[PDB]
RNA sequence: CGAUGGUAGGAUAGUGGCCUACCAUGGUUUCAACGGGUAACGGGGAAUAAGGGUUCGAUUCCGGAGAGGGAGCCUGAGAAACGGCUACCACAUCCAAGGAAGGCAGCAGGCGCGCAAAUUACCCAAUCCUAAUUCAGGGAGGUAGUGACAAUAAAUAACGAUACAGGGCCCAUUCGGGUCUUGUAAUUGGAAUGAGUACAAUGUAAAUACCUUAACGAGGAACAAUUGGAGGGCAAGUCUGGUGCCAGCAGCCGCGGUAAUUCCAGCUCCAAUAGCGUAUAUUAAAGUUGUUGCAGUUAAAAAGCUCGUAGUUGAACUUUGGGCCCGGUUGG
């Protein structure tokens, strides 16, 4: 008889049974309590800016193991600090420092067998001036 | 404040970017008809899925039944009008077989190559581009302007272009402001 | 490295042609010749 | 309550905002301003 | 709000006016009178958007100033005044007379009349009273009151009124099987005759009426405007005469009459 | 300290516990009252869509509320009004120190914040409202500047000659006798044209621009298309160069320990052509929210056991058949 009721004065064990166990769906429990305000770094935004605090750097455990260049940095509208990449100068020579810079994420899930570890952020531009427009060369960082 | 101005959008991109046996037959048409971008083709697929969808449902409802005979016998008679649908076939069946290049031979720049006035399909779009062709009286420039069936017989060349008509270009224009001038010199 | 600001426009390789006439050019490329190896398929091959 | 932006707020900018007062408004306009415009 | 509001925007303008939606911003708003707000055609809409005799509105009021426009023979220049149904626009410098009545599809019509139909206008019957010392009245879809009636008429019935003295020339009856005009809702603009009436103790009633081409439909009471007895009317008619076409029936009529 | 009702007054434009007197002891609740959260103004509507549905609606129309935060009233048909007044609270401006003045969630513009949003311009010509009135007024509203927010139309090349190739249909004798198709020959020729500029005219309240048009305007090698990729998913390379110059390494399986069929660069190809390139939300994919429509032993998952509330669900039966006759549109 399928386990649950179909007579037809039946309309309210049906819609209350469905939003009690509802709460198992991983991303509507999120939404409804609001937990991206209360815990996440950024509250709920594309990008955010920070001042950079200083270089890092991580490697990465198993099967892997190479240099991952990475930065420490504090965000203005919240005080909190985390921990970005930068992308792909292994040559070595990018650091810079009490600088202003903005994040973004990662489009994010991964894997860390490897260790490849834990950050969850990256870097779009420094300084008023965006960051492939310094590899690739086409300005370079403005001072006097 | 005031009134906002309605629009709507006139294409649509396919769900499976990247498979082959598609992407050939887009092509086929492109060199076939000298389309410029893949947005020509599905530009056509939408406009053809909608009057598809349009029959798809008159079909349903009864014969005999007030609305499939008024919305019907519209349909059928603007699809003959412009010359898509055979004489013979005005039957509402007969559309949902319809195909996509039976609106592609009705365009200006199909329907003046093959009544002989462009050695290829590629004179054809920069003959009208340039502004030389001209139903009834009227300059277009519209490679595009799916042509009414009882005005196939007007096309012909403008009363203004130096091909059927008054002065040369700037071209000889200017060689014979080159030459004729420069015979005692 | 940046762009020059004198651009005015009042009174290694050779080029590729660009708009409706690419699409002409490869229609022919593979719709009006052949390249095969064997009957086998490897087009726009690696020169060996 | 949600009194905590002018918590926040309200003691994150008070001296950033105070060091650069004097020097802009030390030209109040009946005896202490002197502007030195050349042509 | 606080007090009356005195602009109509442009979409909320009542359809039947037919301003298009892009000209401007607000509509004419219609003044206080005779007639209602949704029910009621302003002389700046029949002026400029039906005669096509004016271009601006700074050309309506240089009409209406130079003090051509009456309507029941009496001047009016009020440029956004309240003309409604039945009522009678007579130009001078021109010699027209034009009568408000309604179309078949919803609309106000365009109507000439003549010379001598220009002198009357009928009216139903709202409510019938006991005035101050003693005299009745009686009180008009427009609104006129008319003191010292006939005592048999009722309420709904429908007065002729002359609109020289303003006073009766005679009066119809309403009961079965008469010709009645029909001026609002769904079936607005169509003519037939009565069969019966039904009535509900506290709430709407609704008759009965049959077409001429005998094709029935039900309204309330309140939009039954009684105009004569069969076959003859009071009144010179539209074309159409208020017989409803069916979509289908109008395309070839305009197809086979499309010979010009 | 009115909560639910009865009787009589007060007050109001007027009904009514709206307020005041005396009395009665009521009213709401598992069909969820009362309380807590809301990064909640409500609807017309919006995105996605086999069908059912999931997620949005501060924002051009209609309805409510507000004018730094609370309270009070004047004039009036109409306001508990803030481009009206008066008090306290938070602010802050000028001062000859006696005092006196103030509210941009109207329009332009501020130094603040943050990922995040235009000019202190021209006019009442249109749309409409107000006034003692055709004439005056209107940052309401219209016109431009700044605008890759979104949506529509579509330039960046088209035609010949020989040439040398092949295929090619055929004259084939075998040649070439025709028809072709390319291929290429910094091999050669002439025609077309608007991007741009600019007399006039037209537009307009005046102008600017779009439509029209004198003279000018190209081999185009320069009047020069760009973003992203080339093990797999998923279209595209068996190509040469680093001593690993300039190595984790690309959503996820992974590729590095020299020469790599992925990093870093050159060449040639592929995809979209104005990139949907990256980030964050949501929808389809998802029968992974299941009314349509899932899962019972071993994979997450049937409560220790029987009596029993509310809620849901509950056997069959009581006028069928027969006869005559008119009048519909359909196959005919």
């Amino acid at each position: 008889g399928k386990g649950k009721p179909r007579g037809l004065n039946s309309a309210r064990k049906l819609r209350v049974h469905r939003r009690n166990n509802r709460w198992a769906e991983n991303n509507y429990k999120k939404r409804l309590l609001g937990t991206a305000f209360k815990s996440s770094p950024f509250g709920g935004s594309s990008h955010a800016k920070g001042i950079v605090l200083e270089k890092l750097g991580i490697e990465s455990k198993q099967p892997n193991s190479a240099i991952r260049k990475c930065v420490r940095v504090q965000l203005i509208k919240n005080g909190k600090k985390v921990t970005a990449f930068v992308p792909n100068d292994g040559c070595l020579n990018f650091v810079d420092e009490n600088d202003e810079v903005l994040l973004a994420g990662f489009g994010r899930k991964g894997k860390a067998k490897g260790d490849i570890p834990g950050v969850r952020f990256k870097v779009v531009k420094v300084s008023g001036v965006s960051l492939l427009a310094l590899w690739k060369e086409k300005k370079e960082k403005p001072r006097s | 404040p005031r009134a906002p101005r309605t629009y709507s959008k006139t294409y649509s991109t396919p769900k499976r970017p990247y498979e082959s046996s598609r992407l050939d037959a887009e092509l086929k048409l492109a060199g076939e008809f000298g389309l410029k971008n893949k947005k020509e083709i599905y530009r056509i697929s939408f406009q053809l899925s909608k009057i598809r969808r349009a029959a798809r449902d008159l079909l349903t409802r009864d014969e005999k039944d007030p609305k499939r005979l008024f919305e019907g016998n519209a349909l059928i008679r603007r699809l003959v009008r412009v010359g898509v649908l055979s004489e013979d076939k005005k039957k509402l069946d007969y559309v949902l077989a319809l195909k996509v290049e039976d609106f592609l031979e009705r365009r200006l720049q199909t329907q003046v190559y093959k009544l002989g006035l462009a050695k290829s399909v590629h004179h054809a779009r920069v003959l009208i581009t340039q502004r030389h062709i001209a139903v009834g009286k009227q300059i277009v420039n519209i490679p595009s302007f799916m042509v009414r069936l009882d005005s196939e017989k007007h096309i012909d060349f403008a009363p203004t272009s130096p091909f059927g008509g008054a002065r040369p270009g700037r071209v000889a224009r200017r060689n014979a402001a080159r030459k004729a001038e420069a015979s005692g010199e | 490295m940046a762009k020059v600001h004198g651009s005015l426009a009042r009174a290694e390789k050779p080029k590729k042609p660009k708009g409706r006439a690419y699409k002409r050019l490869l229609y022919t490329r593979r719709f009006v010749n052949v390249t095969l190896v064997n009957g086998k398929r490897r087009m726009n091959p690696g020169p060996s | 309550s949600k009194l905590q932006r002018k918590n926040k707020a309200k003691q994150l900018r008070a001296q950033r905002i105070l060091d650069s007062i004097e020097n802009r408004k030390l030209f109040e306009g009946k005896n202490g301003a002197a502007k030195i415009i050349t042509i | 709000a606080r007090g009356p509001k005195k602009h109509l925007k442009r979409l909320a303008a009542p359809h039947h006016w037919l301003l298009d939606k892009l000209s401007g911003c607000y509509a004419p708003r219609p003044s206080a009178g005779p007639h209602k707000l949704r029910e009621s055609l302003p002389l700046i809409v029949f002026l400029r958007n039906r005669l096509k005799y004016a271009l601006n509105g700074r050309e309506v009021k240089a009409i209406l100033m130079q003090r051509h426009v009456k309507v029941d023979g009496k001047v009016r220049t009020d440029t956004t005044y309240p003309a409604g149904f039945m009522d009678v626009i007579t130009l001078d410098a021109t010699n027209e007379n034009f009568r408000l009545v309604y179309d078949v599809k919803g609309r106000f019509a365009v109507h000439r009349i003549t010379d001598e139909e220009a002198s009357y206008k009928l009216g139903k019957v709202k409510k019938v009273q006991l005035g101050k010392k003693g005299v009745p009245y009686v009180v008009t879809h427009d609104g006129r009151t008319i003191r010292y009636p006939d005592p048999n008429i009722k309420v709904n019935d429908t007065v002729k009124i002359d609109l020289a003295s303003g006073k009766i020339t005679d009066f119809i009856k309403f009961d079965a099987g008469k010709l009645v005009y029909v001026t609002g809702g769904r079936n607005l603009g169509r003519i037939g005759t009565i069969v019966h009436k039904e009535r509900h103790d506290g709430g709407f009633d609704l008759v009965h009426i049959k077409d001429s081409l005998d094709n029935t439909f039900v309204t309330r009471l309140n939009n039954v405007f009684v105009i004569g007895e069969q076959g003859k009317p009071y009144i010179s008619l539209p074309k159409g005469k208020g017989i409803k076409l069916s979509i289908a029936e109008e395309r070839d009529r305009r197809r086979a009459q499309q010979g010009l």
